[PDB]
């Protein structure tokens, strides 16, 4: 099973990044998908339920980030607009079977984790 | 020496690959069957909990059992979806790629076995290059080498001669002319030159590859060469492609071990299906904090950790069904009953009792 | 002539079989997926019926829905059992036996293709024996002959060159010396004698069979002989056993077509699960008479014939569920896990109604 | 494909025994109730005996109850009909039949089955 992130890079503040996460070896449509980021503690960023019916965000990215999933490509996306230096982190994909509530997707342990992708945003 | 018969150091690793590829359909049957059995175990738990909820309808523990039943029923549904969408393709592909490559190998090895002139001269020699080898039952010169696809029975998936890295016995050969070829056994399959090999009036017009591109038979008076297949990388259009195809397909197998098929140990609110059910059906409100979900959960499980889930499951499992629904001297405790159809008919009865 | 390269009449029917065996894994994926799909359809109907029973608790139609739900749940259970115990073994065995045989053939054909000395002398000749053939795309000599296991997507396999009787094109050969062999093309794979064939200092010590026992190469200066494989009978320990095994395994496939995967059409009392549940739960009498069962069923289905079963299933499908749980009619919803989450909500409310 | 194959029949003296066997192929035997039917000369086909899919219940017609015993061996994909104390009226062609998840006397005696064997002749001769 492999969750592989992409789209990281060095951007300026206020710019945009699109993270992608391709899932292999799993029934993608069975899994909720979320994004996390991390010498600081790792934090929840955003998630989407297994069926696509709900999306959840932490407050600090509310209105700036948008999560979406494309089942035909086995890929979950994190659209990151209005980036800020504090958004600098490694961003991890993660998958939770049939995930369906904010509690699970923000605070429970997931089933599978990606290897990360680096996101550094400069100060302006 | 070049253009001589092949000692056992050359063909024994091919037998070992062939014998391990023989087990790939056995592993596919194992995994397809295990997926169904684990779905069935999930379904049995969903049905036991459902029966408990129907028998105890109205109680706080019955509502706990509905959460439990939903959990395992969602698990069973997801596992069948995974069997359909993912495991079926994985296991058919690994079965087909491995069996095809095994056929490519066995037809080459079977040709070497038969292409001999005497007890000491031929294409397939023993370890010391003294005697030509003979097939005896499933063995060739003491080497397991059936050169047949064995009857398919379930066998746990094993990875020894075909691993995640590649074919661990098919390394870069340091000295084929001395380690692969005999000193004096004659074998026209060792070269394409006309004096000692496959050519008749002159050399073959090119090198010839055998065993799905593993061994390269030059059309000059030189030793064979072999692909190093122990550190493979994904590729297309290679002369040894069936080797890559089978390696890629075996490496891709998860078995029936993805999250659909495994039980969860987490806290209750993190378990599949639970919190959506609590928020919508019990709290009847959205944006409820984690402390509120835990407090509501305590009403039904006495707590919110995995230990309290386990305690509810034990209550479900000790609950007896009526004696007339399960034989006469037969067990009645739900935990001593198994089989989906059997528990389905018992649920139907109690559901009908609830309807009255 | 004996000991010469093989004209197209020899190897073309082997291409035909190799190309068709390529399809057998596609058929195994098709059937494994079809069985799981049909189970899933049975479960969805079980779940729609169960949700109807929860919403309509107490009504005579709700009790009919319980009977309907038990029926389809049992059908779903039996299908998963058949998938596990029977269809999986059938389709793995057909995949493996066909792919193995196809590898045996393709190695032999690939060996003939490469063993040549010139564009006019070699082991794999065209129809007239003028030129050695070449692989161009997926064809050899104009004939589909990929000599590869192609990517697997689900498809019903052709049963044209390997059918119920055997391998139609691998007939008794009336004149191998002239139909299978060229007269001048050189090919050491055509005999085991030393002058023109595989022997070095002298002939090979026995005949050699190739392509999993199809062709026998004598150690004398004589034409090859081939097995007739178009009228197979079950046998073991044959030199051509891989041909028998692939034939047996293909012939044995039922597909996802047995009673577990099909819907019933007769009277209600004979439908899966019905009479036992009626006897146990409503009549409270085992081994009851037809008349009694059918009278009891009339109280919930308003009849005991398939048409009244269909009528209840229409009522089940028209039942709406809450918009926030999802199109709201049960018959517009599909997906086991999704309908499971919905049944759970309604069961929780049933518990609350107490 | 699916095949139900009867064996064990033939000619037997009055008062003797037969073990009829029905082997099932191409099918998940443990999913199926199995029944035995028979057609005697000049008479309609009649129910003889059946066993539910799980083996929990067996059913017989009155005229053979206590004399015949139906049983199943899931590991051999076989249902047996042990026929003791045979009578000339037991002379008939005996058919094996399979019904998915069959579970009640009404199903197995009166309703339609999913698969049928070809039948096998039993002849009970009192000389
Ligand atoms: C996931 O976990 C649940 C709970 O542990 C498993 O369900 C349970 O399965 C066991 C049988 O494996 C049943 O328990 C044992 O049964 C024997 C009867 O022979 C009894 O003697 C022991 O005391 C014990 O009851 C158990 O009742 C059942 N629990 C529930 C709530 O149904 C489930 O099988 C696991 N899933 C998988 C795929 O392993
Ligand atoms: C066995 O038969 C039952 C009964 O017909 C099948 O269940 C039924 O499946 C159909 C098709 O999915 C659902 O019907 C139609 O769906 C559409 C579109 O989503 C809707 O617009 C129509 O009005 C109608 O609902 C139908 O509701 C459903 N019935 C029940 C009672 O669940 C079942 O699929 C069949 N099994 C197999 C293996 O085919």
């Amino acid at each position: 099973v492999q969750l592989q992130e992409s789209g990281g890079g060095l951007v300026q503040a206020g710019g945009s990044l699109t993270l992608s996460c391709a899932v292999s070896g799993l029934t993608f449509s069975n899994y909720a998908m979320g994004w996390f980021r991390q010498g600081k503690e790792r934090e929840f960023v955003a998630a989407i339920t297994w069926d696509g019916g709900n999306t959840y965000y932490t407050d600090s990215v509310k209105g700036r980030f948008t999560i979406s999933r494309d089942n035909a490509k086995n890929t979950v996306f994190l659209q990151m607009n209005s980036l800020k230096p504090e958004d600098t982190a490694v961003y991890y994909c993660a998958a939770k079977l049939l995930g369906s509530s904010r509690y699970e997707l923000a605070l429970a342990g997931y089933d599978y984790w990606g290897q990360g992708t680096q996101v550094t945003v400069s100060s302006h | 020496a070049a253009e001589k018969g092949f000692k056992q150091a050359f063909w024994q690793p091919l037998c070992q690959v062939s014998e391990e590829l023989d087990d790939q359909p056995k592993g596919a049957l194992f995994t397809l069957q295990a997926a169904a059995s684990k779905i069935q175990k999930m379904r049995d738990a969903a049905l036991r909990a459902s029966i408990y909820a129907e028998i105890n309808h109205g109680t706080n523990r019955a509502k706990a059992a509905v959460i439990v039943a939903n959990h395992y029923a969602m698990k069973a549904d997801s596992g069948l979806e995974a069997l359909k969408q993912t495991l079926s393709s994985q296991e058919v592909t690994a079965t087909a790629t491995a069996s095809y490559l095994k056929g490519r190998i066995d037809e080459y090895l079977n040709l070497l076995l038969q292409t001999k002139e005497s007890g000491t001269s031929g294409c397939m020699m023993d370890t010391s290059g003294t005697n030509t080898v003979t097939k005896a039952g499933g063995t060739i010169g003491g080497v397991p080498c059936k050169l047949q696809l064995s009857p398919i029975q379930p066998k746990r998936p094993a990875a020894t001669y075909l691993g995640k890295a590649g074919y661990v016995g098919l390394t870069r050969q340091a000295d084929a002319a001395n380690n692969f070829h005999d000193n004096d056994a004659e074998c026209r399959l060792a070269s394409g030159h006309n004096t000692n090999g496959l050519g008749k009036s002159g050399q073959l017009s090119a090198a010839v590859t055998m065993a799905a591109g593993y061994v390269t038979v030059a059309n000059s008076q030189t030793a064979v060469t072999v692909q190093a297949l122990d550190a493979l990388q994904e590729a297309s259009g290679a002369a040894h492609q069936p080797w890559i195809d089978a390696w890629k397909a075996k490496k891709a197998l998860t078995g029936a071990e993805t999250a659909e098929f495994r039980n969860e140990t987490a806290g209750i609110a993190g378990k599949t299906g639970v919190t959506k059910l609590v928020e919508e059906a019990l709290l009847k409100k959205k944006d409820s904090e984690a402390s509120e979900i835990q407090t509501e959960l305590k009403k039904y499980f006495s707590g919110h950790e995995n230990e309290q889930w386990t305690a509810i499951e034990k209550l479900i499992s000790e609950q007896p069904v009526a004696q007339n629904l399960v034989g006469d001297n037969q067990p009645t405790k739900l935990g001593e009953l198994e089989g989906n159809a059997k528990l389905t008919t018992i649920l139907a009865y109690y559901r009908m009792e609830t309807a009255g």
